[PDB]
């Protein structure tokens, strides 16, 4: 039973946005007690709406909950900059509470910017230490949501990949990095490796070769 | 009604993580469900389980075999125990409370969600005591060059370039925590391409916990 939410949404100050929450088991009903939690950067989660549409006393009147088309919905009207953060829905199934994966809500504060990507191959010194790391550095993107894929030659790589979550730079754009660990033999087995970075539906690719 | 979690902070791999939540402003014997939730750094919220003062417990089925929640009326606390812990269990752990509305003498309902949280406590699961990083040059091929600081623990590493004489165009990235329970990070500097032939670039890496200090020249390979 998986709970699906949009990965990331954007909206302008004074705008309105609706988050939804869907269940893999079927329609979300009032009996599933669908509830909504706000997590601002660095803070504890905060219940905003419980049991479909009940507010807590600290919930701003801008926030409202509903059930729409077998999905739970959280609408924010008159968005204010401080509403930026991650929103999680929560439902229950026969006693087991399940969080959705969360939606990152950006309140737009500057032009959208595609990432710049730099990919470094393993260095001579690391290879000679019988090790190998590819390093993909991703900077200056906005909003701060990105997906990173690796290819060994043309074939997707899963194992050995570790990636950071985007962190805010000084200039309020975002940075992230992704590392692919492999053996010197694997590195020399292939004619190239690539790092693929997807931002707002667009993909940037960098490629390096032994 | 305030919740305060406590517990070690560092747990060795394959060990047991034990946390306590102290409850104030309400008895544990009240009509509340005492919850545990965690969050891996930068990932989403994951429910762990909840317990009623009578002992009735429910766990996330994904953790069922490893997890034990308990109540201690004698200290007005409840507890979380997680066995066979791996790096995947590094997270912020939160305790939380949800009300149980029972108009009946003995009814359990789901008419309220968790509405009070503790501040949370961070637990890192790693086998390493204190490990200094390996430092490798990332050669240029303006131009970008950098240094990779690989597999250190615990967290605090700082990097400078030419002993701090280079203050412009430096970008040091936050570290990744690997599945091995070690960190790595990189630092990159952008410089004129016509300078690579005459100017020397050295990244200085300081790992405060181990007092390690490494200088790596980065040359155009």
């Amino acid at each position: 039973t998986v709970v699906t939410q949009e990965p990331s949404l954007t909206v302008s100050p004074g705008g309105t946005v609706t988050l939804t929450c869907a269940s893999s088991a079927g329609a979300v009903t009032s009996g599933h007690c669908p509830s909504w939690f706000q997590q601002k950067p660095g803070q504890v989660p905060r219940a905003l709406i419980y049991c479909t549409n009940n507010r807590q006393s600290w919930t701003p009147a801008r926030f409202s909950g509903s059930l729409r088309g077998g999905k739970a919905a959280l609408t924010l009207s008159g968005v204010q900059p401080d509403d930026e953060g991650d929103y999680y829905c929560l439902v229950q199934y026969s006693g087991v509470w399940v969080f959705g994966g969360g939606t990152k809500l950006t309140v737009l504060s500057q032009p959208k910017a595609a990432p710049s990507v730099t990919l470094f191959p393993p260095s001579s010194e690391e290879l000679q230490a019988n090790k190998a790391t590819l390093v993909c550095l991703i900077s200056d993107f906005y909003p701060g949501a990105v997906t990173v894929a690796w290819k060994a030659d043309s074939s997707p790589v899963k194992a050995g990949v570790e990636t950071t979550t985007p962190s805010k730079q000084s200039n309020n754009k975002y940075a992230a990095s992704s590392y692919l660990s492999l053996t010197p033999e694997q590195w020399k087995s292939h004619r190239s490796y690539s790092c693929q970075v997807t931002h707002e539906g667009s993909t940037v690719e960098k490629t390096v070769a032994p | 009604v305030q919740l305060q979690e406590s517990g070690p902070g560092l747990v060795k791999a394959t060990g047991t993580l034990s946390l306590n939540c102290a409850v104030s402003g309400a008895s544990i014997s009240s009509s509340n469900w005492w919850n545990w939730v965690r969050q891996s750094p930068g990932k989403g919220l994951e429910w762990i389980g909840e317990i009623y003062h009578s002992g009735t417990v429910t766990y996330n089925p994904s953790l069922k075999t490893r997890v034990t929640i308990s109540v201690d009326k004698s200290r007005n606390q409840f507890s979380l125990k997680l066995t066979s812990v791996t790096a995947a269990d590094t997270a912020k752990y939160y305790c939380a409370k949800r009300w149980d509305s029972s108009g009946w003498f003995s009814r359990h309902s789901y008419d309220y969600a968790v509405d009070v949280w503790g501040r949370g406590t961070t637990v890192i699961v790693s086998s390493a005591s204190t490990k200094g990083p390996s430092v490798f040059p990332l050669a240029p091929s303006t131009a970008a060059l950098g240094c990779l600081v690989k597999d250190y623990f615990p967290e605090p590493v700082t990097v400078s370039w030419n002993s701090g004489a280079l203050t412009s165009g430096v970008h040091t990235f936050p570290a990744v925590l690997q599945s091995s329970g070690l960190y790595s990070l990189s630092s990159v500097v952008t410089v004129p391409s016509s300078s690579l032939g005459t100017q020397t670039y050295i990244c200085n890496v300081n790992h405060k916990p181990s007092n390690t200090k490494v200088d790596k020249k980065v040359e155009p390979k």
